[PDB]
């Protein structure tokens, strides 16, 4: 299916951005 | 006492009661799933904004159909092999928006499946970011020093 690589794939980008988005070491 | 599956079905379970707005004592919610709440609602209402067409086209119509998208979804996401808070705190993100969208589809109402929701959750993230988890602090040393409050 495409919704749950649409799922996926946006969940995974906003799951990298808030990552280095928090503390950058 | 921290990164074993009743440690995270707790955090997974408060986190769905937060969301359905059920009050749950026990004398109050860890400092670790406070500071989870806060940030996993967050990326819960961005991600349900910008997905909404995609998702207006699925009918979690029951807790099987939930574990099975769940599961589907969170395949792909992980398939890269890479881990990390973000993506983390993001499972319980679509943790959030599977109980929404059931809450409103499920064709047979039960009033536990917030509890089977958060068990399957625990499952996936126990199975498959558990080591991570453990070798990056865990939640008080790891989840917790990096989202609490500055």
């Amino acid at each position: 299916a495409e919704l749950e690589v649409e799922c996926a794939t946006q969940l995974r980008r906003f799951g990298d951005k808030l990552n280095f988005r928090q503390k950058l070491l | 006492t921290d990164c074993e599956f009743g440690y995270i079905y707790r955090l997974a379970q408060d986190y769905l009661q937060c969301v359905l707005q059920i009050p749950q004592p026990g004398s109050g919610p860890s400092k670790t799933s406070r500071v989870l709440q806060n940030v996993a609602f967050s990326v819960q209402k961005e991600v349900e904004k910008n997905l909404k067409s995609c998702l207006d086209n699925v009918n979690v119509v029951s807790v099987d159909t939930a574990r099975t998208l769940f599961n589907q979804v969170m395949e792909k996401e992980f398939e890269d092999g890479i881990i990390n808070w973000g993506r983390i705190v993001t499972i319980f993100a679509f943790e959030g928006i599977l109980i929404k969208k059931l809450l409103r589809q499920q064709i047979a109402p039960d009033v536990d499946t917030y509890k089977e929701i958060s068990y399957f959750v625990a499952e996936f993230i126990m199975n498959n970011t558990g080591e991570w988890i453990r070798q990056n602090g865990g939640w008080e040393n790891g989840f917790v020093k990096k989202f609490e409050p500055k």
